[PDB]
């Protein structure tokens, strides 16, 4: 849909599965782990994947992909080994909080550390 | 399916030299020459018409030139009507010694998933029985449960009281598979189970199927045993179509023998000491509990929080699949109530308007409400005193009073302790009582009446005999 | 007086000594749970690949 | 002493050191490791060694085995490997502090972190 | 000579050698030929197709492949006997003082094994040494084990040195200085210390030590046998004569470092935190050979570097079952400015009985220990409210617990070119007297700097009243 | 100069860079790692080196070799693998601080902890 001018989106759901599924593939043929048993290069998995989410231009049909992935935490550390390769890709972030969403505050945002690179050039103007 | 003759043993893994029928991965051997059966299942292929397999007997006596032969299939167990009542290890052989298991068709342990287009699509809600399970964290049914609390705390009672109320509405019964068990408490369990009423050695008036693997066989053993039991519980789902219960006692000795048999093939460790393939060891156990168009199983398992950790990676791969919690606490035990259930930290995943409905979400969200400020002011008049709180705080000293003793039910399996009469309460019947006390309708009744009773018309029933 | 008031506030300023402390072991307990986690890992690769080089 | 009716007592001295013979003899025959180097079938040492205790019953003569087995911590970590096997498949402990063994308590039982699982049933009616 | 073997592969401090006729057992010695150094190799594992895996004792520098190799026919063979007093010798039983050869006429080879059940003399005694901690809370016993555990820099060259001073003169039975790999500086300094002081005599024949000196510049195959070429000697004395030794070990714990250190290039997995993985196997068959019989008596003194203050370390927590007495050394308590820095709830013997040393000795021993753990219940509160909010009775605990805590403190005599004050030797009745009147309350009169770096309780008023009159 | 008389002094700046230097030209000869992948041999490594700092006795010729190795640690943990293993070749120490330079004592020694074998105490006689 991208290259014959067409707008798509893509979710996936979760990218932390896909790497406990490569962990598994890795250490079964016998390759060097690293932190938290990890392969070498669990970032090379998920940059690969993430830079295929452009916006074409006018020459190249104007069509656009839209990626949204998602990782999950272990007790709310944003510190770990894989949530610092996916932060370090994506053009911002959306932070969810199991504090506040036990209290009552549903869809639990965390406006303060929720930011968007680029997404503020883009949006209406009544907004 | 031939004759394979054995070429090294090291360990609890045997290495078997097939000829010409080389058997599939996931295939029963059986050794001959031998005083019982040894079975060994096949794990690997390793070229040269040379097999790898996990045994499941003691290793001894074994030499190096046996013929072994091959079943053909994966471990076939007795599956059927006549199995309840009865004992039996990893591959089908009765260990009461109350006589050979008489079936007609037998089933192998490993098979596939239920299909994409064999699910059900709109959840439904599991009725036990028990007042605060069905009310405060309720069961689905195909869902899975965790059960926390060790010994000590009114857990053995809660097992045999889901078993006693399953079979006297729904009519599916059940299997249990102790995985690594005590032997001494296996038989305090069977011997329990017969002055119960749940087994019963004299007739076809049986309800649960014990599939016992114990602690001091082998870690090949170990892993298969909620296999068995699994396979045992699908006849009263496939074949006859009813609500199956089965009990894993416990979640972690499943996932602690397949690190095991995964250290002893060579494979590299994971993160804290684990196996590689834990997720999918357990996804491969765990699919398998579905509702699918003829009946269904549901599942509840206890599991073991090592080092208070609770983002270790063996409990947070089990929380992955969990669709409920319950929590037996040594605390509620000391102020009388049975079963020992924390309703402020059993949780259930299907609590949602959309699920459950209006009805039941706007009650057991104000009941949930009024013990969390109870235990706030557990302080205030503590330290301050009692006459000192409002005139509206003492309405939640009684209303946050009169509710945790309605919480508490005497069951059916332990009659002849308690002397009273086992009492059972349909789902309608936990939503009525429960609204009228945060109503305040019953402002009028003494905190002790609430005590040991079934509907809401036998705590007034109660009430009004007293002095 | 001034020694109501100043009981009542060695009362209250010792509540939030102990809420305090609360909210400090509990952000160290989570930084003991994953020190302790990666020195389990950290020293069973150092055999994993003691053997593998033999 | 078990199979003829009469009663007998075993006091392993101390099975922390059986375990460390064991990882001895395999690491020398090449069978892989595991969490702390032990082999993979340490919690089969343990588990067909402290389950032949047992109380017969009337038909195969009525004779007992009590086994009390030792186990050596290392500064209070009853978290590692062996002291965790060891305290899954018995039926209760006894836990000795060196804290209390100078404040003038002796036997320097703790009694809060000991339990015994069978308790009541195990004790005269006077007791 | 036989199996004139031939070398085919040194990497690193380990030298595999093939015999073309005789293969020898483990636990060998090989003489490798055409060096003008005496480099010995021992035989260590049988590989097949007739090659052996042995360990260097020296620098494997200049080993060309296919060098011829001999054998001697059985284990190291060291000199022994009474002739080998007041001398240093090496680990293959050499001497390096340049005083000329040991002349003996009996070897001793360095392979034995432990003494039987049989064979297990059961008395236990006392013995005093002079410090106040060592002798009222970790009594000695004479033919005991005693380890002096401790990190670095806390003082166990100091504690080692003193005991040789104070009990090692006044003995009549030998004693002998194994030195396991430590500085050569400290090397010098012993050997200095005892000629001065008569122990070791250079023109006739009445010195009563014998020294054996492997250090941290050799290789580490050679430092884990002079642990071995120490209760050799030390073993002539207690069994073929009837005497009585003492022995002196500084420092025990490189030799079991020095077995991680070749372990992998010998083949095997490696074990838990990075030690080989044969422990508890090889030390235990060495602190089974450091036993009193009933032909004689040891009395063993050994210092065990612990590595980084960490107790619960393999290397010395595998240790704690060798001994009869562990004195513990802590830094702590010597950050401020006590010493002996011994810890006075940590340091533990068995003769501690009231069956042994009395029942006026175990009651006062057993409440300074009892008073000392009940100053850290307070040290908790004192962080918080301050020392001037505490009841009367918890200041005067406080009082006492740092007049007893200065007064376990004394001068040693070897401390009299660091700290420029004169050394103390307490006798037994003192110590006990003194610390029962601190406990009653006939000293609450006075100040703590009194007790600071005194011997008997009589010196501690003697203080009391020159800093009242230069007030 | 020691051994033909005269006095010298030597700083190695520093030697937590010969053992990373150690670490990889030995294990490109397929040596099996220790821990940290350190060899088995790095104590023997900085042991064979700080020994030749003697002091001649003066039927030689009476010279002398200081020496005075630098070491770097990471955050200040004076308890690493490295770190430890040379403490204990070396008769005294010099524990330079971050929080004193910063508060201001320049050069920031910790005169509390600095301890040192104090050299038969030559300082000199008026000091
Ligand atoms: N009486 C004493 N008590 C405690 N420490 C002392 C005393 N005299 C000197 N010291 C210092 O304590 C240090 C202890 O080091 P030492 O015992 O020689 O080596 P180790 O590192 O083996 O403990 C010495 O450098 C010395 O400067
Ligand atoms: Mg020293």
């Amino acid at each position: 849909f991208r290259d014959n001018g067409k707008h798509a989106l893509i979710i996936y759901d979760d990218l932390s599965k896909q790497a406990v599924a490569y962990r598994q593939m890795s250490l079964l043929l016998r390759r060097p782990p690293g932190r938290e048993a990890y392969p070498g290069d669990v970032f090379y998995l998920h940059s690969r994947l993430l830079e295929r989410a452009a916006k074409m231009n006018d020459a190249f049909g104007g069509g656009s992909l839209t990626a949204l992935p998602v990782i999950e935490t272990q007790a709310g550390d944003v510190s770990a080994y894989i949530p610092t390769n996916v932060i370090s890709i994506t053009d911002g972030q959306i932070f969810l909080e199991t504090e506040l969403f036990y209290k009552g505050i549903r869809p639990a945002i965390n406006v303060g550390l929720s930011v968007s690179r680029v997404g503020s050039a883009a949006q209406t103007r009544a907004m | 399916a031939a004759t394979g003759r054995i070429v090294a043993v090291i360990g609890a893994v045997v290495d078997v030299q097939f000829d010409e029928g080389l058997p599939p991965i996931l295939n029963a051997l059986e050794v001959q020459g031998r005083e019982t059966r040894l079975v060994l299942e096949v794990a690997q292929h390793l070229g040269e018409s040379t097999v790898r397999t996990i045994a499941m007997d003691g290793t001894e006596g074994l030499v190096r030139g046996q013929k072994v032969l091959d079943s053909g299939a994966p471990i076939k167990i007795p599956v059927g009507p006549e199995t309840l009542g009865r004992i039996m290890n990893v591959i089908g052989e009765p260990i009461d010694e109350r006589g050979p298991i008489k079936t007609k068709q037998f089933a192998a342990i490993h098979a596939e998933a239920p299909e994409f287009m064999e699910m059900s699509v709109e959840q439904e809600i599991l009725v036990t029985g028990i007042k605060v399970v069905d009310l405060l964290a309720p069961y689905a049914k195909g869902g899975k449960i965790g059960l926390f609390g060790g010994a000590g705390v009114g857990k053995t009672v809660l097992i045999m009281e889901l078993i006693n109320n399953v079979a006297k509405a729904h009519g599916g019964y059940s299997v249990f598979a102790g995985v690594g068990e005590r032997t001494r408490e296996g038989n305090d369990l069977y011997h329990e189970m017969i002055e119960s009423g749940v087994i019963n050695l004299k007739d076809a008036t049986s309800k649960v199927a014990l599939v016992y693997g114990q602690m001091n066989e082998p870690p090949g053993a170990r892993a298969r045993v909620a296999l068995t039991g699994l396979t045992v519980a699908e006849y009263f789902r496939d074949q006859e179509g009813q609500d199956v219960l089965l009990f894993i006692d416990n979640i972690f000795r499943f996932t602690q023998a397949g690190s095991e048999v995964s250290a002893l093939l060579g494979r590299i460790p994971s993160a804290v000491g684990y196996q590689p393939t834990l997720a999918t060891d357990m996804g491969t156990m765990q699919e398998r509990i579905t509702t699918t168009k003829k009946g269904s199983i549901t599942s509840v398992q206890a599991i073991y929080v090592p080092a208070d950790d609770l983002t270790d990676p063996a409990p947070a791969t089990t929380f992955a699949h969990l669709d409920a919690t319950t929590v037996l606490s040594r605390a509620i035990a000391e102020l009388g109530i049975y079963p020992a259930v924390d309703p402020l930290d059993s949780t259930s995943r299907i609590m949602d308007p959309n699920i459950v409905g209006s009805e039941h979400y706007d009650v057991a969200r104000g009941v949930q409400k009024i013990l969390q400020d109870y235990k706030s002011l557990q302080d205030i008049i503590a330290i301050l005193g009692m006459d000192e709180l409002s005139e509206e705080d003492k309405l939640t000293v009684s209303r946050a009073r009169k509710i945790q003793r309605f919480l508490s039910q005497p069951f059916q399996v332990a009659e002849v302790f308690t002397g009273h009469l086992g009492k059972l309460v349909p789902l309608k019947e936990t939503i009525k009582g429960f609204q009228q006390i945060l109503a305040g309708e019953y402002d009028h009744l003494p905190e002790q009446a609430f005590y040991m009773v079934g509907p809401i018309e036998e705590a007034v029933a109660k009430a009004d005999k007293l002095a | 007086e001034s020694t109501t008031s100043e009981q009542s506030a060695r009362m209250t300023a010792m509540d939030n000594a102990s809420k305090n402390a609360s909210e400090m072991i509990d952000k160290l307990t989570l930084t003991f749970n994953r020190t302790r986690q990666a020195v389990i890992t950290k020293e069973l690769i150092e055999i994993i690949s003691g053997a593998a080089a033999l």
